[PDB]
RNA sequence: GUCGGAUUUCCAACGGGGCCUUUCCUUCUGGCUAACCUUGAGCUUGGCGAACCA
RNA sequence: UUUGGUUCUAUUUUGUUGGUUUCUAGGACCAUCGUAAUGAUUAAUAGGGACGGUCGGGGGCAUCCAAGGACGUUUUCAUUAAUCAAGAACGACAUAAACUAUGCCGACUAGGGAUCGGGUGGUGUUUUUUUAAUG
C-alpha cells in the first residue's frame, strides 16, 4: 500500500522533470510534501505550485523549471548528528559548491547548510539538486 | 563559473535549450536552432534580423518539436491563434 | 503534450473523464423531482433508484432498479431538481 | 430597547444599529418576531480600499441560522440604512490554543476550535448567500500564499459589489490574502 | 445533564417569546402589503 | 486490495463538495431524524436506512443533513444491536457456508470460502475488540454462530 | 581618523529574545518587594513575589 | 465567586498540663445552583459490508444449494491495512519444466487498434405493435 507519500511525491516530480514537462500534479499532499517543496521553490529549482484542495487530501500542481536534476527522499528517516550532516553531504550530493540536504529539526524542516547556521540536527528527509 | 577576483574562467559556456531549458551538449548532433526573419512594415524580411530559437535533441525526437515550438512562437507575439495553454 | 493547465482544463474533457479522476471527484448523477397521474405528490428520486420506488400515498411504482441508471416507468413527468 | 438588542459592550454606533434594529422591528409586521430573539455580542469597523467602511457584526454561534433565515433582507435594509457602507454578519467564534509539550492538559481540545476551522468557518460566513465551490492556495516563488475562494455562479448579484471588502475584512481578521473567482 | 436541560430550555423559552412576538405580528397590518 | 481475491477494481461513491448541501431541500432535520427511528423501529440496518432515504425522498447523506451520523442517533435513541451490521452479515454469511458444509461434505472450494470468510471474521472481532464496541472475552464459534444471528 | 593593525553614527545579511494580534507559555503560603502609580525642587517618603530563593 | 449536609486533621491561644467543645485554618466525601459556542476530524482513484441488473467451460449434488469478480451507487463502517517465521487448508501420499523459468502490495512514465464484462450518451441503425421500453 501506500507508505511514503513524499516518496511518491518526489518521484513524481523527477519522472515528470525527466520526461521535461513543466506541470506535474501530486496525489495526496501531507505538511511534509508543503514544506519540501516551499525549500525546493526558495532555491530556485522549481517555482510556483498550487494547493488544490478537495475534501480528502489535496493535490498539489507544480511549474517545473528546466533547474532541476535530482529531487530525492530518503527513507526511512534516520537519526542525524552533527557529524552525520556532513557525512551524509559527502555520501549523496554532487558537488561541494551547490546541492541540499532536506532534514526535519525541532524547529522545522530546512537545508543542511541553515541547519549548520542554526546549529541543529534532527532527522533526514531526503535531497535536491 | 569564476575564481575567486575577475578572470572570467569556463571556456564554452553552452547554450540551453528554448523548450525544456536544459543544456545542449557538444556531440547533440540532433538538436537545432531556428532562425526567423522578422518583418518591419513592409511585408518584407530584413537580412541579419532575427530571432532564434535552440531545441535540444530529446524534445525533438519525442516529437514534441512542434507543440513547443508552438508556444514559444505565440509567446513572442508572431503567432495568433494555434497554441492553446488549455489542452 | 508538455506544457498544459492542469489547473483549468476544458469542459468537454473534465466531463469526458471518470468520475474519480477529474480535478476534484464529485458524483455524476442527479435528483429528479417526479409527478405520477392521478394524485399530484411531487416525489423525489434518485437517479440510480436501487429499490421500487413508489408514491407514499399509493402503490403507483415509478421507477425498477437496474444495474445502472434505472429505468422509470411509462407515465411519469420528471424535471431535474 | 437598544440596551436588549446589544449583547454585552455598549458603544454609540452599536447602539445606532440596535435602534436601526428595533426599527425593523416594530415595522414590516411579516419578519416581525423573526428577527426580535436574536442579539449581537459586537461591532467592527473594517476600511477598505474602495474608502465605503464595512460593518462586521459578531453574533453568537448558535443563534446563526435565525440571522441566515432573514439575512438578505436584514442586509438590505442595513445597506439601504446607512450611506457608504457594506455590512456582513459574523459568528465570534473561539480559537483555543494548540497544546503543547510543557503545558497542563486542558480537556480536548475540539476539531471546531482550531484555527484553520474557524478561518474557513468566517470565510464561508463572508460570503452566505453564494456557495464555495472549491478552494486554492497560490504558493508565490517569494513565499507569500494568496488563497482563491471559488463562488458558485448562482446568485452573486447580492455580493458582487462587496468582494474587495470581504478581501479586506479577511486580511485584518486572518491576515491571509485572498481572491475571489466565478467559474463560469 | 444540567447543560442540555439549560439549552432546552433557551431554546423553549426564545420558541415562546418568538410565538408571542408572532401574535402581535399577525394581529398588526402590513402596509407593505398594500403598497 | 482485496484480501481474499485478485481484483482491482474501483467502484465506489463520490461525495459531492458541498458540506453544506443541498439548497433545495425542504424537510427539517428533527424530521429525517424521527424518520430513521420510524424505519429503525421497523428493523432495518443503517445501510438499508441510507439508500431508502437517499431514493424515497430526498436525502443525500444523513451526515450533511443532521449534525451527526446514522448509528451515532441510533445508539443515542438506544436502537444500536448488539453487534453491528458487518460483522452480523458476515456470520450469517458463515453459517449458511457452514450449513451447505454440513448439508454437502465434497463442496471442497465452499470450505475455502468458508476459511476466507471466517478470516474476516476474526480480522473484524479483533478491531472491534480492540476498540471495545465488543467486550473482550468474545470469541465466534460456530454454536454460539448457529444462535448468535438472531 | 594608527602607522600591513584597529573603531564608531551607517546602509545589508545571518542567526536570538520580548510584546500584540480570540494564543496560560501550572499556581498557594512567605519573604527582596522588583523593574516600584512610587517625583521631594531637577536622585525623593508609599505600586503587583521569583528577576532572588524557600 | 457560591449555597447544603457528611467526615478527618489541626496551631496560636482562652490561666497552666490533661478533658470535653465552638468559630476559624486545611482536607476528603455528598447534594443541586449558576459559567461556558457544552463536548464525536475527513470519508484517502485505502479496505470491509449492505443493495441493483448482470457475468462466468467457478464448485457440489441430482438429472436445487450457497459462493465470487467487475460494474453502478450523493448506502454503511471507520483505518479495520501490506507482507508474512510457527501453524493450517487445497494440491495433476504433499510431488512436477507446479513456468510468465519473471514473489506480493503501492505510485509514476510513449503509443495504437482489436476483444471480453459493465456503465454513460448520441433526435444514430434495425426488430416488435410502421412507431413505444427493451434487446
Amino acid at each position: 500500500t501506500r507508505s511514503s507519500v513524499l516518496a511518491d511525491a518526489l518521484n513524481a516530480i523527477n519522472n515528470a522533470e525527466k520526461t521535461g514537462k513543466r506541470q506535474v500534479l501530486i496525489r495526496p499532499s501531507s505538511k511534509v510534501i508543503i514544506k519540501f517543496l516551499q525549500v525546493m521553490q526558495k532555491h530556485g529549482y522549481i517555482g510556483e505550485f498550487e494547493y488544490i484542495d478537495d475534501h480528502r487530501s489535496g493535490k498539489i500542481v507544480v511549474q517545473l523549471n528546466g533547474r532541476l536534476n535530482k529531487c530525492g527522499v530518503i527513507s526511512p528517516r534516520f537519526n542525524v548528528k552533527i557529524g552525520d550532516i556532513e557525512k551524509w553531504t559527502a555520501n549523496l550530493l554532487p558537488a561541494r559548491q551547490f546541492g541540499y540536504v532536506i532534514l526535519t529539526t525541532s524547529a522545522g524542516i530546512m537545508d543542511h547548510e541553515e541547519a549548520r547556521r542554526k546549529h541543529v540536527s534532527g532527522k533526514i528527509l531526503g535531497f535536491v539538486y | 563559473m569564476e575564481n575567486d577576483k575577475g578572470q572570467l574562467v569556463e571556456l564554452y559556456v553552452p547554450r540551453k535549450c528554448s523548450a525544456t531549458n536544459r543544456i545542449i551538449k557538444a556531440d547533440d548532433h540532433a538538436s537545432v536552432q531556428i532562425n526567423v526573419a522578422k518583418v518591419d512594415e513592409e511585408g518584407r524580411a530584413i537580412p541579419g534580423e532575427y530571432v532564434t530559437y535552440a531545441l535540444s535533441g530529446y524534445v525533438r525526437s519525442r516529437g514534441e518539436s512542434d507543440d513547443s515550438l508552438n508556444r514559444l512562437a505565440q509567446n513572442d507575439g508572431l503567432l495568433k491563434n494555434v497554441w492553446s495553454y488549455s489542452r | 503534450v508538455l506544457v498544459q493547465d492542469l489547473l483549468h482544463p476544458t469542459a468537454a474533457s473534465e466531463a469526458r473523464k471518470h468520475k474519480l479522476k477529474t480535478l476534484v471527484q464529485g458524483p455524476r448523477s442527479y435528483f429528479l423531482d417526479v409527478k405520477c397521474p392521478g394524485c399530484l405528490n411531487i416525489t423525489t428520486v434518485f437517479s440510480h433508484a436501487q429499490t421500487a420506488v413508489t408514491c407514499e400515498s399509493c402503490s403507483t411504482i415509478l421507477c425498477t432498479p437496474t444495474g445502472g441508471k434505472a429505468k422509470l416507468s411509462e407515465g411519469t413527468s420528471f424535471r431535474r431538481k | 430597547p437598544q440596551a436588549k438588542i446589544l449583547s454585552q459592550a455598549p458603544t454609540e454606533l452599536e447602539l445606532q444599529v440596535a435602534q436601526a434594529f428595533v426599527e425593523l422591528e416594530n415595522s414590516s409586521p411579516e419578519l416581525k418576531a423573526e428577527l426580535r430573539p436574536l442579539q449581537f455580542k459586537s461591532i467592527r469597523e473594517i476600511d477598505v480600499a474602495g474608502g465605503k467602511k464595512a460593518l462586521a457584526i459578531f453574533v453568537p454561534v448558535p443563534s446563526l441560522a435565525g440571522f441566515h433565515k432573514v439575512q438578505t433582507k436584514l442586509t438590505r435594509e442595513l445597506e439601504k440604512k446607512f450611506q457608504d457602507r457594506h455590512v456582513i454578519f459574523l459568528a465570534e467564534r473561539r480559537i483555543l490554543p494548540k497544546p503543547s509539550r510543557t503545558s497542563r492538559q486542558v480537556q480536548k481540545r475540539p476539531r471546531s476550535r482550531t484555527l484553520t476551522a474557524v478561518h474557513d468557518k468566517i470565510l464561508e460566513d463572508l460570503v452566505f448567500p453564494t456557495e464555495i465551490v472549491g478552494k486554492r492556495v497560490r504558493y508565490l516563488v517569494g513565499g507569500n500564499k494568496i488563497q482563491k475562494v471559488l463562488l458558485d455562479s448562482k446568485d452573486v448579484q447580492q455580493i458582487d459589489y462587496k468582494l474587495e471588502s470581504f478581501q479586506a475584512v479577511y486580511n485584518k481578521l486572518t491576515g491571509k490574502q485572498i481572491v475571489f473567482e466565478i467559474p463560469s | 445533564n444540567r447543560q442540555k436541560e439549560r439549552l432546552a430550555k433557551r431554546d423553549a423559552a426564545i420558541a415562546k417569546m418568538k410565538e408571542e412576538a408572532a401574535l402581535e405580528a399577525s394581529k398588526q397590518p402590513d402596509l407593505k402589503k398594500m403598497e | 486490495g482485496r484480501m481474499h481475491s485478485a481484483g482491482k477494481g474501483i467502484s465506489s461513491s463520490a461525495i459531492p463538495y458541498s458540506r453544506n448541501a443541498p439548497a433545495w431541500f425542504k424537510l427539517s432535520s428533527e424530521s429525517v431524524i424521527e424518520q430513521i427511528v420510524k424505519y429503525a423501529r421497523k428493523g432495518l440496518t443503517p445501510s438499508q436506512i441510507g439508500v431508502l432515504l437517499r431514493d424515497a425522498h430526498g436525502v443525500t447523506q444523513a451526515r450533511v443533513i443532521t449534525g451527526n451520523k446514522i448509528m451515532r442517533i441510533l445508539k443515542s435513541n438506544g436502537l444500536a444491536p448488539e453487534i453491528p451490521e458487518d460483522l452480523y452479515y458476515l456470520i450469517k454469511k458463515a453459517v449458511s457456508v457452514r450449513k451447505h458444509l454440513e448439508r454437502n461434505r465434497k463442496d471442497k472450494d465452499a470450505k475455502f470460502r468458508l476459511i476466507l470468510i471466517e478470516s474476516r471474521i476474526h480480522r473484524l472481532a479483533r478491531y472491534y475488540r480492540t476498540v471495545a464496541v465488543l467486550p473482550p472475552n468474545w470469541k465466534y464459534e460456530s454454536a454460539t454462530a448457529s444462535a448468535l444471528v438472531n
